[PDB]
């Protein structure tokens, strides 16, 4: 267990570091904004898991669909960046800042 | 009246795959309301012992099932068998 | 009469006499240590109050 | 902070106790300010939809008028308890807790100095 | 219930409503051709109703008692006084056109209203697109600031993309030595000597820029002027007319539903003409402004909303 | 005379005879309810 | 827009944070996070213009990570003491990425630069929302957590808000972003108040959820997003001045006008609870929040800026404003500082 | 009315107004107290409860 946990709050904390950090897109942003979410099901399919917490064992699906239902529309944003610009670059929008 | 006997028989013809569908619908919700054996789906599943049932020390009550359990006290189902 | 042109003239002193009552029953409310202040201490005549 | 004492029916405004205490008066320095603030708000919504000030509800007005005073009746019926409840829950702690809270109040001033700090 | 949404739900659609003469439809041309003869003779051919050109004072002839105003409570145009002498710097080129502009637009924007509630047609005259017309003629002579002019492109770009197009323009182009003779035949003193370059810039600027983006939005019928004076044939010419190549069909009722809740809030529909933007040209001053909103309201009848002013009638002017 | 013909040129009969009618009972409902408070606040206590 | 949809939307707004209101979990308390997240770019994006597709993303992006770090510290909390609540005994650290979150959600330290952002290129109308309904389920969040949050960060996190949430809101001209700075500014006091007496910050939500939405009701009645497009409203409704006037200094507080209440009953926390050299410093930087509405109501009625011509149109044409909305609730404000006793 | 009015109804602020300082005094000390020995109602942070447990049997020894 522990020498998976901190293992994976390491990569978490990747994640974190990446999310924060670009380098010219929005979608490997938006893309790294998963292994932030997998990293956090996984821990909770463990926790939940090894404990034979059966009872809370629903809830990582329930936090999954919302893995997706909030990532889906942030997939639908950039179909809406790119029929502004067609470029998907995040230094392409410094335009409500006047 | 007719207004409606024509949609039915019109909408079928030209869309004969919803009618189905919106039949199922609300033809699976209405036969269980009207069974007799609906409630034995939980008589079935609430007998079933997946966990072993733990038993009770005697203290002269319960006149229920004795130990041995072959006496014909406590719900000895027999109503699954000529079901 | 007429409309009315000139009432509000009975408006203010309405408020003079209605601050009167306001200001009296702030005292009534207070009617604490009505005669048990050690400076005065007197009992009266045959009759009842003194504020 | 109060909310979770004991003796609390959770989300009962007006909890059925706090009827042992006096209503309020009808006539106060709040409700009759409360219905002064309700006839100086149909005042000034008619004053921003360019009505005639003064008049032009007639009913809107009284609506008001009522709407917060019905309402200040029943919220001043409310924190009438909550400061009841925040004396009686204190001074039933102090009894319950005697050990903590002395009282030796002071000596008069001849048994005890200030320095006389002149002019 | 001033149509909010629940009359949507309940039932207060366009398409339910509307008709192969559903049709807003304009007409333009010059300052004499046509357009008083020919614009109505069609709402009664067809069987819509008809609006007149816009003048300077639409916007007063549509509330109160309907009736016009001194010139200062409408702008200070004074058209009559524009033609005998431009070039002041008492800026009149400018605001006898944007005063002008906004009420070809609430002119446009009072048609919607019955185009979207028993849906007729709507016949105008020199609707909003083909005001530039006057403005282009009017800087490339000398009678406005350039920087001016972008405080209307501007503006146009505001409010014009708001808007549906005109839906089968007209337009009857005349020689210009032709249209100067007009006026003279006509009693008017001011619409004469006015130069016959600006009513030769006038339409040289309209064919170029005007005429061909609206033949991609809307469908002209370009037409002479002895090709009109027979208005039997354009009333038939209409209805070959096959609607295409117009946003008027890519839209389902609820555009209307916002397009109509846009402008049956006609102080909502100015918003972008009375934004900040300071020229001297057009900014006023407060206390020339505040003497005449004071003075305004003072007026017999407006003093109040127009639902309360017991001077112009309003008995129950205590609970309605 | 109001070209456009507003929103309001008769009374709304129906609000205003409706509102007054919710004042009323506003009015009523509080009033017995106080009273049955000062009661009851007198024989919940001694008095 | 249909209505079919808008009363699914509108009522996911509405779950978001009474599903975060009326649970336990700490889980059914995030997912409120995400009703109160879904809801809100579908309606930040009607125009579709690129000043409303930019918010968007530059809003998902910033309250996500934030929905996920919250969504780490469940985990570690359900890890450690394995339950679904910030029971006690939970580290410190775990708090200081939840209220390190929440702060990306709000917007404190340096953590306010999208807020106004988002709020500038945004309609009014759903620009109301990230800043009073929003606003709620983060602190719902978080009245939770009464005790045991670090007290040295959200301090740090107020006064750093107060900074930026005022000399922000100097610089800038339109309205929407200084609502937007103001909402930081009245942050820090909803904020370093919250281990202190937390059913205080409670009514300072209460209150500032009254004097932003008249605000915006009144920019909404013209749809004048700038000083200078509502500085001429002396030609367009000059009745409207009076509040307007008694909105702002009742907002950036003034004794004699309510919103001094809840910036006066929390120094009367903090200082009873020990801490004379901080909060001082909010009330001064305070009044700092008062120059740029003492800038603006000088724009706005002192004196009668020079206006358009064109808005002698404007007064032709029967506006309306809503009722049970402004008055009722503009002088709820404005009026109502002596029944503090009854509001606390 | 007079003197006799005024120098009593004084009083009579003061024994309303001297008592609150006692009060607030109290009251602060008090909410200081209940919280750093939670022995009051005030201050009583819930705790999950015991009636959403089973306490039948699962396996041998839970
Ligand atoms: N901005 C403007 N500049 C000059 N003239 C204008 C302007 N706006 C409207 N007009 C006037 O509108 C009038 C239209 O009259 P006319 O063409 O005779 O009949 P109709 O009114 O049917 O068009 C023209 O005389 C023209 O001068």
């Amino acid at each position: 267990m522990p020498s998976t946990f901190f293992n994976l709050t390491m990569a978490f904390s990747l994640s974190l570091l990446g999310t924060l950090m670009f380098r010219s897109h929005l979608m490997s942003t938006l893309l790294c904004l998963e292994g932030m979410v997998l990293s956090l099901f996984i821990m909770t399919s463990v926790t939940s898991l090894n404990s034979n917490s059966m009872s809370s064992m629903p809830i990582p699906i329930t936090i999954l669909v919302f893995a997706a239902c909030e990532a889906a529309v942030g997939l639908a944003l950039l179909v809406k960046v790119s029929n502004t610009y067609g470029t998907d670059y995040v230094q392409n929008l410094n335009l409500l800042q006047c | 009246a007719g207004r409606i006997s024509a949609f039915l028989k019109n909408a079928w013809a030209k869309e004969p795959v919803l009618v189905v569908s919106f039949s199922v619908w609300g033809l699976a919700i209405i036969m269980p309301m009207i069974s007799p054996y609906t409630k034995y789906a939980s008589m079935i599943n609430k007998a079933t012992p997946y966990n072993y049932p733990v038993p009770v020390r005697d203290d002269g009550n319960m006149p229920d099932v004795p130990s041995h359990p072959q006496d014909p006290l406590g719900p000895s189902l027999d109503w699954l068998k000529n079901l | 009469q007429l409309l009315r042109e000139h009432w509000v003239h009975i408006l203010v002193p309405a408020g003079f006499v209605f601050g009167c009552y306001l200001d009296r029953k702030d005292d009534e409310k207070l009617t604490a240590f009505r005669n048990k202040s050690m400076l005065f201490q007197r009992e009266l005549r045959p009759n009842e109050e003194v504020t | 902070m109060m909310n979770g004492r004991p003796g609390h029916e959770p989300l009962k405004f007006l909890p059925d106790e706090a009827r042992s205490l006096p209503p309020p008066k009808l006539n106060d320095p709040r409700l009759v300010y409360m219905g002064l603030l309700g006839y100086c708000t149909g005042l000034m919504d008619n004053m921003l939809r360019m009505r005639p000030v003064m008049r032009a509800g007639l009913h809107r007005q009284l609506l008001f008028v009522t709407s917060f005073v019905f309402a200040g009746y029943f919220y001043l019926k409310r924190q009438n308890y909550l400061y009841a409840v925040k004396d009686h829950d204190m001074f039933g702690y102090i009894k319950l807790h005697p050990e903590d809270f002395p009282e030796k109040e002071k000596k008069t001033y001849a048994e005890i100095l200030e320095p006389f700090h002149p002019v | 219930l001033r149509y909010g949404l629940l009359a949507a739900i309940l039932g207060d659609k366009t398409t339910k409503k509307l008709h192969e003469y559903s049709r807003v439809i304009t007409v333009d041309g010059n300052i004499c051709s046509g357009k008083n003869k020919l614009a109505k003779e069609i709402a009664q051919q067809l069987g819509m109703k008809h609006y007149p050109e816009a003048g300077i004072q639409y916007s007063s002839t549509t509330t109160g008692d309907g009736r016009p105003l001194d010139i200062e409570f409408s702008g200070s145009c004074s058209l009559e006084k524009f033609y005998d002498d431009p070039k002041s710097n008492d800026g009149n080129s400018y605001r006898l056109q944007s005063w002008l502009y906004a009420s070809r637009l609430l002119q446009y924007a009072d048609a919607l209203e019955h185009l979207l509630s028993t849906g007729q047609g709507v016949v105008l005259e020199r609707s909003i697109y083909s005001d530039f017309v006057f403005l282009e003629a009017m800087y490339n002579q000398g009678y406005i600031r350039k920087q001016c002019v972008d405080h209307y492109n501007e503006i146009k770009r505001l409010t014009l993309p708001e808007y549906l197009p005109p839906h089968a323009v007209i337009y009857i182009d005349v020689p210009v030595p032709e249209v100067q003779s007009r006026i003279q035949k006509k009693g008017d003193p001011h619409e004469m000597k006015v130069t016959s370059a600006y009513l030769q810039d006038i339409e040289n600027a309209y064919k170029k820029t005007f005429l061909p983006k609206m033949s991609e939005m809307c469908e002209v019928l370009v037409y002479d002027s002895w090709e009109a004076e027979d208005p039997t044939k354009v009333v038939e010419d209409i209805e070959y007319l096959k609607y295409n190549k117009g946003p008027w069909l890519k839209q389902d009722d609820w555009t209307f539903h916002y397009l109509r809740m846009l402008v049956q809030d006609k102080t909502e529909v100015l918003n972008y003409t009375t934004i900040p933007v300071y020229l001297p040209e057009i900014t006023i001053g407060a206390h020339q402004g505040s003497r005449i909103y004071n003075s305004f309201r003072e007026l017999p009848g407006r003093k109040y909303a127009p639902g309360y002013n017991a001077e112009v009638g309003d008995k129950w002017i205590w609970l309605k | 005379f109001y070209v456009r013909e507003p929103v309001n040129a008769k009374p709304n009969w129906l609000a205003v005879g409706l509102s007054v009618g919710a004042s009323v009972f506003m009015w009523i409902y509080l009033i017995q309810t106080h009273n049955e408070d000062v009661l009851e606040y007198k024989r919940r206590n001694g008095l | 827009m249909n209505p079919i949809t808008l009363a699914i939307i509108y009522f996911t707004i509405f779950l978001g944070p009474v599903i975060t209101m009326s649970s336990t979990n700490l889980m059914l308390m995030w997912v409120g996070l995400e009703f109160s997240l879904l809801a809100i770019i579908p309606m930040l994006i009607n125009k579709k213009n690129p000043r409303s597709t930019e918010a968007a993303t530059k809003y998902f992006v910033t309250q996500a990570t934030a929905s996920m770090i919250i969504l780490l510290a469940i985990v570690l909390n359900y890890k450690q003491l394995g339950t679904w609540m910030f029971q006690q005994q939970t580290n410190g650290l775990i708090l200081n990425m939840t209220l390190m979150a929440l702060s990306m959600k709000l917007g404190l330290a340096p953590f306010h630069f999208w807020l106004p952002e988002v709020t500038q290129g945004i309609p009014l109308h759903m620009g109301l929302i990230l800043l009073t309904w929003q606003k709620i389920a983060p602190l719902s969040i978080l009245i939770q957590i009464y005790p045991l949050l670090n007290s040295t960060i959200i301090l740090m996190l107020a006064i750093t808000s107060i900074f930026m949430g005022a000399w922000g809101g100097l610089n800038q001209t339109q309205m929407r972003k200084i609502m937007a700075y103001s909402s930081i500014a009245h942050m820090g006091w909803m904020l370093a108040i919250l281990p202190y007496n937390p059913s205080l910050t409670l009514l300072n939500l209460m209150i500032y959820i009254i004097l932003t939405a008249p605000m915006f009701m009144a920019l909404m009645l013209n749809n004048s997003m700038t000083i200078n497009s509502i500085s001429l409203l002396w030609n367009k409704t000059p009745a409207m001045l009076t509040m307007i006037s008694l909105m702002l200094l009742s907002l950036g507080g003034l004794p004699p006008l309510t919103g001094f209440l809840p910036k006066w009953i929390i120094i009367t926390e903090l200082m009873k609870n020990n801490c004379l050299i901080m909060a001082t410093l909010m009330a001064m930087m305070a009044l700092l929040n008062l120059f740029f509405y003492t800038r603006l109501i000088y724009s706005t009625s002192l004196t009668m800026f020079p206006t358009n011509n064109n808005s002698k149109m404007m007064t032709h044409q029967t506006k309306t404003k809503p009722n049970l909305m402004f008055s009722t609730l503009a002088i709820m404000s404005t009026m109502t500082l002596p029944l503090a006793p009854q509001l606390i | 009315d007079g003197p006799e009015k005024n120098y009593e109804k004084t009083l009579a602020i003061l024994q309303i107004e001297s008592e609150k300082a006692e009060l607030r005094l109290k009251e602060q000390e008090v909410r200081r107290l209940m919280r750093a020995r939670g022995d009051g109602p005030w201050y009583q942070f819930p705790t999950p409860e015991k009636e959403f447990i089973d306490h039948s049997p699962k396996a041998t020894p839970d």
